[PDB]
């Protein structure tokens, strides 16, 4: 790191002088809890048939939003009070902040 | 593959569809799904985590881009003018567009082909998801030519480098000012804002500024905002004849709507006139999203709701009741309980049914059940997870523009000034703009105001 800069680098790497990367790009997300995976380590809740999560079974993610989220589209109420360039700002700088990769087809 | 397939098989965690699914009938089909990259591939030792491609700064990374080469080559380095690169092709009623990219399967040109209008070239891969999102990285494109010409007007000797990084570090701060002083507490309302965002002190290079993967499925609440058309209005704030309202499920990756269809200024004017959709309990997100997200260029439609869920699932997240515990809120155990964190039991009784415990609620899920706080449009949990993140973001940012020595203080006080209705203004053809708060004015004529009436950014302090 320079020890004196006047401008962010492009990928983030030293805005912290003693550990460089933080917040730089290619990087891993910081855990704020541990994780929960089905075999501790790798394997996502839902991958293994009959493996239940914490005594229960886990419910599929499909059918979570076709019970709990699905709505009918006519009764969808407009927020007197936000404008629709209050969605569009956070999905904009949602795209400052993270993109997670994924492996190509 | 996992684009074609439906075995499950690494890197593959497709979604298993439900008996009597409104939508998809077979079985035996699925909803496709991608592991995120692991940050240690084939480890037996670590425990998976993910990895975060951008710059965790708000540092307008989605314009100028988190990789060198990627950044070069959105630079204009036909001249010494700091200038990003614009569109060779078409213009908007004789403004830039984003340069085109060259994808090897693109599918902005899948939604229309006699159009052959491709994919944006942006800081960040997804500029051409919807035309609103990429009328807002036009609008960004346009403002960084505009102050790297003006900055060559006050300062001549400046080279190429010199401007093109002093209006970067503008349009950096413009989006920090934005942020932090226009959108947070309209996210949080007052309370949370003042509990999580206290007022900046200066620089703590102690403080963490990486995303946490929580953070990534918790800002996801924005999705509950998503209303089922892309409107577009005239310059009477009228609805732009023929199409004025277009579904949603035909503007993914629909580039040629910007390109072919007006610009970007019916666009932003649907975007300030047009109310954001309210979460509500029973009215979480919109099918348009949750029936045919992408529907256009690939074999299925996409549920971004279930997609979330699935996505916590893959990153390992912990369930709702150990993020009330990392917070600080109580932890309901029963349907009862739960009730009472939800004011509604008809809700409670349904999350019950279909994961048993508050344990065992996906984030978002449970996150974006949780009833708003007063005058922010998320619940109590959601609050504290982009509260925090957001804190860290500014306290340890040592670019962050009210920290000593990255502006001067004159420079501060001209920046106090920006507003994103101004730089509508300077940057668009439009002439009546909303009225500040931007994200909460949003009734054409009650909350709009002539550009005249605003004051534009004072470069006099950044004359050498
Ligand atoms: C610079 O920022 C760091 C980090 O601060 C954290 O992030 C900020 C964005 C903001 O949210 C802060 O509120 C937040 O803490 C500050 O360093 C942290 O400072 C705290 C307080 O001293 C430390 O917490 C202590 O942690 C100890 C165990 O690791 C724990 O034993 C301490 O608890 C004992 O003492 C207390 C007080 O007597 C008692 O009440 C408890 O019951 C217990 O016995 C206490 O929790 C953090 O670990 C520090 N984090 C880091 C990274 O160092 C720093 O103070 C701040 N500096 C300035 C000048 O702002
Ligand atoms: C304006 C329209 C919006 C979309 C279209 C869109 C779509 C996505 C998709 C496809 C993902 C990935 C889903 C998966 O896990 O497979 C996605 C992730 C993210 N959202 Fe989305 N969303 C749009 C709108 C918004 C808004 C308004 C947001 C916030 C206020 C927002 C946030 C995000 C975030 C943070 C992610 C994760 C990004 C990452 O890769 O780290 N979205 N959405
Ligand atoms: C570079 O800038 C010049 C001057 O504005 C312009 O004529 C040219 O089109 C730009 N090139 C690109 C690729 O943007
Ligand atoms: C495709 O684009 C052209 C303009 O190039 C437009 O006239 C046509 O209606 C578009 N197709 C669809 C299906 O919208
Ligand atoms: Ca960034
Ligand atoms: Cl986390
Ligand atoms: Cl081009
Ligand atoms: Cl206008």
């Amino acid at each position: 790191c320079p020890e004196q800069d006047k401008y962010r680098t492009i990928t983030g790497m030293c805005n912290n002088r003693r550990s460089p990367t933080l917040g730089a790009s290619n990087r891993a997300f910081v855990r704020w809890l541990p994780a929960e995976y089905e075999d501790g380590f790798s394997l996502p809740y839902g991958w293994t048939p009959g493996v239940k999560r914490n005594g229960f079974p886990v419910a599929l993610a499909r059918a979570v939003s076709n019970e709990i989220v699905r709505f009918p589209t006519d009764q969808l109420t407009p927020d007197q009070e936000r404008s629709l360039m209050f969605m569009q700002w956070g999905q904009l700088l949602d795209h400052d902040l993270d993109f997670t990769p994924e492996p190509a087809a | 593959n996992c684009e074609t397939s439906c075995v499950q098989q690494p890197p593959c965690f497709p979604l298993k569809i439900p008996p009597n699914d409104p939508r998809i009938k077979n079985q035996a089909d699925c909803i496709p799904f991608f592991r995120s990259c692991p940050a240690c591939p084939g480890s037996n030792i670590t425990i998976r985590n993910q990895i975060n491609a951008l710059t965790s700064f708000v540092d307008a990374s989605m314009v100028y881009g988190s990789e060198e080469p990627l950044a070069r080559n959105l630079r204009n380095m036909s001249n010494q003018l700091g200038l990003l690169a614009v569109n060779q092709r078409f213009q908007d009623n004789g403004r830039a567009l984003l340069p085109f990219d060259n994808l090897h399967d693109d599918p902005c040109l899948l939604t229309n082909r006699s159009a052959r209008i491709p994919c944006f070239l942006a800081g960040d891969t997804r500029s051409s998801e919807m035309p609103e999102l990429t009328s807002m990285h036009t609008l960004l494109l346009r403002e960084h030519n505009r102050l790297a010409t003006e900055l060559k007007s006050l300062n001549p000797r400046w080279d190429g480098e010199r401007l093109y990084q002093e209006a970067r570090k503008i349009v950096g701060a413009m989006v920090q000012i934005i942020t932090y002083r226009d959108y947070l507490p309209l996210v949080l309302g007052p309370t949370a804002m003042r509990k999580y965002l206290p007022t900046y002190r200066s620089y703590n290079d102690s403080v963490d500024p990486r995303i946490a993967n929580v953070f990534t499925n918790a800002f996801r609440y924005g999705h509950t905002l998503i209303q089922p058309f892309m409107f577009r209005l005239d310059n009477r704030y009228q609805p732009m004849e023929p199409n004025p309202r277009v579904p949603l499920s035909r503007v993914f990756f629909a580039s040629w709507r910007v390109v072919l269809e007006g610009g970007i200024d019916p666009i932003l004017r649907g975007l300030m006139a047009t109310p954001a959709k309210l979460n509500r309990q029973n009215q979480i997100a919109v099918d348009e999203i949750r029936e045919r997200l992408f529907e256009q260029v690939m074999r299925i439609g996409l549920d971004l709701p279930a997609l979330n869920m699935q996505r916590s699932r893959d990153h390992g997240l912990p369930g709702y009741n150990a993020w009330r515990r990392f917070c600080g809120l109580p932890q309901p155990e029963t349907v009862g309980q739960l009730g009472t964190v939800l004011r509604n039991l008809k809700l409670a009784r349904k999350l019950m049914e279909q994961y048993g415990t508050p344990n065992n609620i996906d984030i978002w899920m449970g996150g974006v059940s949780e009833p708003l706080k007063r005058k922010g449009r998320v619940g109590p949990l959601l609050a504290c997870i982009i509260g925090t993140q957001f804190r860290k973001l500014r306290d340890g940012d040592r670019f962050w523009w009210e920290n000593e020595g990255v502006f001067s203080m004159q420079q501060r006080q001209a920046l106090a000034q920006i507003s994103l209705p101004r730089i509508i203004c300077d940057n668009t053809g439009i002439t009546t703009v909303s009225k500040n708060n931007i994200f909460m004015s949003n009734s054409y004529p009650r909350d709009f105001v002539n550009c005249s009436t605003l004051p534009a950014l004072n470069l006099a302090s950044w004359r050498e």
